């Protein structure tokens, strides 16, 4: 009923940015909030009127345009480092309770040169755990990525699994000293010893990275660090 | 005009109750009150709403009763579950004023922790599948009352505990991971910085 676009953006200090919202459900009201740890959800701009806008609690550094009843858009002329937050779009009927979009993670940085996709690696379960508890834990490690815009998933024999899985809620800084430090994320997949012992079983750790877009300039030697998937595979051992 | 929620993080073990406070300050009389839940990376979704004083609302074992007299709209639950770990927003909305807009509180993050009936702490070493020289130390099977802490070394990385559930075995387990590149990194030396149990199994092998 409510869709946000883009789902993720890496922008540059000074660059022009545009976040779009498209309501499939007809509503008079549409809002744009930014979510911040400590501040919570704060309003930037809203629209009562299908073809005009009104300023929220923090309109500073923002511009918003509602050219349709169904389309409310957020615009930043000079993307500031301050503007990095998760943005939420919500539409409501005046009487009605809000319906929310899934949100867009926007990251304004100094150098797109800091952008890197992850390195994924699968670590085989220990024979010690295999004997002691008759269970086998596989570890996945996604390292050296910037920004922390990743989604990790496990795939057993071509199907996505959720049971016996646990992923870190938030990633962790590799060099906590540096401001623009790269990240690391771990995940655990626990199977029964039998399931790992079987060499015919296939385990895959999938990492969806969100980085640069097609339109972003890349004047560097290394591969453009665009939005992509990075995987690591494993088969049982006896 | 003003919505005030409990500050920080609320850690509760599964099966136990919870109370997430929400007090407000509004000039208006006809007002709608809300609780929205936000599960990791998903949109905030309505959980409970009421506009009538003293009436109790129930949803997923989550109740809230409006107390206009003390400006209270607390969120409660008698027996919390692991799926209840989320960020909870308390909200206020004055009806019949023209321009409809919410007034949110800062939010309260609830973290729910597993009840481990049969623990057996251990630190195993895992090896990489491709080109097997890299290693990770797996600290697992400890009770929820064990807290993992980050290393005093800048070359060592330690992730916080995280429960996983094997639905088939009705079995749940806490795990924490440690890795480093440096030659000075042992699995026996990996979780010294943390209060690890006396009966922590360390394989020779």
């Amino acid at each position: 009923a409510v869709t946000q676009s883009p789902r993720s953006k890496v922008a540059v200090t000074g660059g022009k940015v545009t976040l779009s919202c498209h309501q499939t459900n007809n509503h008079d009201y549409m809002y744009w909030y930014r979510q911040d740890t400590g501040h919570g959800l704060r309003l930037i701009h809203y629209s009562y009127v299908a073809d005009s806008t009104e300023k929220g609690d923090i309109p500073d550094g923002y511009k918003a345009s509602r050219p349709s009843q169904e389309n409310f858009s957020l615009i930043l002329e000079l993307a500031s480092l301050s503007q990095t937050a998760v943005y939420f779009c919500a539409s409501s009927q005046t009487n009605s309770d809000y319906t929310f979009g899934s949100g867009t993670r926007l990251l304004v940085i100094e150098d797109l040169r800091n952008v890197f996709p992850p390195e994924v690696a699968v670590f085989e379960p220990s024979e010690a755990e295999i004997s002691h508890t008759q269970k086998a834990t596989l570890v996945c490690l996604a390292t050296g990525f910037y920004p922390d815009h990743v989604e990790l998933s496990w795939w057993v024999n071509g199907k996505e699994v959720h049971s016996g899985v646990c992923t870190d809620p938030q990633p962790l800084k590799e060099q906590p000293a540096l401001n623009d430090s790269r990240y690391a994320l771990s995940s655990r997949l626990r199977v029964s010893a039998t399931f790992w012992q079987n060499p015919r079983n296939h385990f895959r750790c999938q990492v969806q990275f969100y980085g640069l877009s097609e339109n972003d300039e890349w004047t560097q030697d290394r591969a453009k660090p665009v939005t992509q998937i990075v995987s690591a595979e494993a088969w049982g051992r006896a | 005009d003003s919505v005030t929620q409990t500050e920080g993080l609320v850690t509760v073990t599964e099966g136990l109750p919870v109370m997430l406070n929400c007090t407000y300050q509004t000039a208006y009389s006809d007002v709608a009150f809300f609780w929205y839940v936000q599960y990791l990376n998903e949109a905030p979704k309505l959980l409970l709403r009421s506009s009538t004083d003293n009436k109790r609302t129930e949803h997923q074992g989550f109740h809230a009763t409006l107390h206009k007299s003390s400006s209270s709209f607390h969120l409660q639950k008698s027996s919390v579950q692991l799926s209840d770990s989320a960020l909870y927003y308390c909200a206020l909305s004055p009806h019949n004023t023209g321009n409809y807009k919410y007034v949110f509180g800062a939010g309260t993050r609830l973290k729910v922790i597993a009840h481990i009936q049969n623990p057996d702490p251990a630190v195993y070493q895992l090896r990489d599948s491709k080109s097997s020289d890299k290693s990770v130390c797996l600290f697992t099977d400890f009770d929820s009352q064990t807290n993992v802490s980050q290393s005093k070394d800048s070359d060592v990385y330690i992730t916080d505990k995280c429960v996983l559930d094997m639905r088939s075995m009705d079995f749940k387990s806490n795990s924490a991971v440690a890795w480093s590149n440096k030659s000075d990194f042992a699995c026996a030396n990996a979780f010294n910085n943390s209060i690890i149990p006396e009966d922590t199994f360390f394989p020779s092998p």
